[PDB]
């Protein structure tokens, strides 16, 4: 028989770290 | 930086009873709906653990024992009951501001019935001796609560310094603080003298506990 | 499961510099910003920084922007970070910690000292008690490490035959060298007549010494 | 019966992390 | 017949860094 169709997408990754404080005003 | 403040710096708690830890951060902490504290075990000799994060969510694969609430810039940490697998230092940390800052620590030490504490004192081996140093240890065992003063006194009289002194903790299975404290002469000088005595200080003991040895 | 391996102790001149590995595995390297923190002993956790590895791209604490140089290798599936012009202050140990929204996972941390002091193995000396003294059910016996660095030292009594009744105290500084001591309690009936030793394992300088504890 | 099919396509990038908190004031 | 479904594609890359805060009044 023919192959297995393509698998599933990946799964997102991770979120980014946060930034640093605003400066001031 | 954003700096979180934690209380109290250590605290003692029978097993069974509840234990509550406050961390306090100089700017609240809050992104939007909810706010981003997380809190962090460790123990001796190893990476910390993390136990909650987001402040009322928990860790899959921590125990409910360990129930933490906070809102805004106040948050707590609380677990019932207290076990002995719980003794640990205990951190808050937040993941709103780069740098990320971690609390100070708060030592979580188990109550428990006050101990006397066994003594033994030793004189300087022969091995040391040929090489010219002697120190005097003693060891005092099996103690509680921690605090302990000991007092080293050569030939009736008091000396005060070349004493280094180490502790031990509590621990998954003991519960007691046992102490070394090694007091460290010269050989000649260590000669020079005869009788050696190590004093004791403790809740348990109205009358401070003594070894002594004559040397000879 | 998830694990950070992280590379082996390390001693250091001051001024110069050192590489440090975290081989990961378990999830997709990429996905996860790893990040770097400092544990001096008895003091907080120091955030140094974070490097997303999937471009290299990574933000440093203010505080270790001169110091700290983090690194990544997809094929390897391991982060590195450097540390340059090392001066006592970075002695301390370091962990590499996994990030999904809180540091969830963590390696075992290498471990940095820092100095001029040469690495020395250990004189141990047996606690035998005392010359002048009165026997009970239980007798307390020792033996004390001193003169060795760097620090990771471990102690065995009799082959490994008693963990429990084994107290071991940690080391302290003197005079720019450390000092350990261990004790161990067993019944009187037990010594001396059965054989009690303590063997010391200082794996730094490739040195064990074992002593055989004697009465008098 | 045939092979397996080949690998699915990579997966979306993580969300982005988030801005930092207000300044000092003006 | 056909073999089976491909494995799931590699996991989304961490997302990227955090910018700085808005200015104080």
């Amino acid at each position: 028989g023919p192959p297995g169709p393509p698998g599933m997408p990946g799964e997102r990754g991770a979120a980014g770290i946060a930034g640093p404080k605003g400066p001031p005003g | 930086d954003i700096v979180l403040t934690q209380s109290p710096a250590s605290l003692a708690v029978s097993l069974g009873q509840r234990a509550t830890i406050s961390c306090r951060a100089s700017e609240s902490v809050e992104y939007f709906g909810t706010s981003l504290m997380q809190w962090y075990q460790q123990k001796p000799g190893q990476p910390p653990k993390l136990l909650i994060y987001a402040a009322s969510n928990v860790e899959s694969g921590v125990p409910a024992r360990f129930s933490g609430s906070g809102s805004g810039t106040d948050f707590s940490l609380n677990i019932h009951p207290v076990e002995e697998d719980d003794i640990a230092m205990y951190f808050c940390q937040q993941s709103r501001e780069v740098p990320y800052t971690f609390g100070g620590g708060s030592k979580l030490e188990i109550k428990r019935a006050d101990a006397a504490p066994t003594v033994s004192i030793f004189p300087p081996s022969s091995e040391q001796l040929t090489s010219g140093g002697a120190s005097v240890v003693c060891f005092l065992n099996n103690f509680y609560p921690k605090d302990i003063n000991v007092k080293w006194k050569i030939d009736g009289s008091e000396r005060q310094n070349g004493v280094l002194n180490s502790w031990t903790d509590q621990d998954s299975k003991d519960s007691t603080y046992s102490m070394s404290s090694t007091l460290t002469l010269t050989k000649d000088e260590y000669e020079r003298h005869n009788s050696y005595t190590c004093e004791a200080t403790h809740k348990t003991s109205t009358s401070p506990i003594v070894k002594s040895f004559n040397r000879n | 499961q998830v694990q950070l391996q992280q590379s082996g102790a390390e001693l250091a001149k001051p001024g110069t510099s050192v590489k440090m590995s975290c081989k990961a595995s378990g999830y997709t390297f990429i996905s996860y910003w790893m990040n770097w923190v400092k544990q001096r002993p008895g003091q907080g956790l120091e955030w140094i920084g974070a490097i997303n590895p999937s471009d290299g791209y990574t933000e440093y604490n203010q505080k270790f922007k001169d110091k700290a140089i983090m690194t990544a290798d997809r094929s390897s599936s391991t982060a590195y970070m450097q540390l340059s012009s090392l001066t006592s202050e970075d002695s301390a140990l370091y962990y590499c910690a996994r990030y999904g929204g809180y540091f969830d996972y963590w390696g075992q941390g290498t471990t940095l000292t820092v100095s001029s002091a040469k690495t020395t193995p250990p004189s141990v000396y047996p606690l035998a008690p005392g010359c002048g003294d009165t026997t009970g059910s239980s007798v307390t016996l020792g033996c004390l490490v001193k003169g060795y660095f760097p620090e990771s030292v471990t102690v065995t009594w009799s082959s490994g035959s008693l963990s429990s009744s084994v107290h071991t105290f940690p080391a302290l500084l003197q005079s720019g060298l450390y000092t350990m001591s261990s004790s161990v309690t067993v019944p009187s009936s037990t010594w001396p007549s059965q054989t009690v030793t303590c063997s010391v394992a200082h794996p730094a300088s490739s040195t064990t010494v074992d002593k055989k504890l004697e009465p008098s």
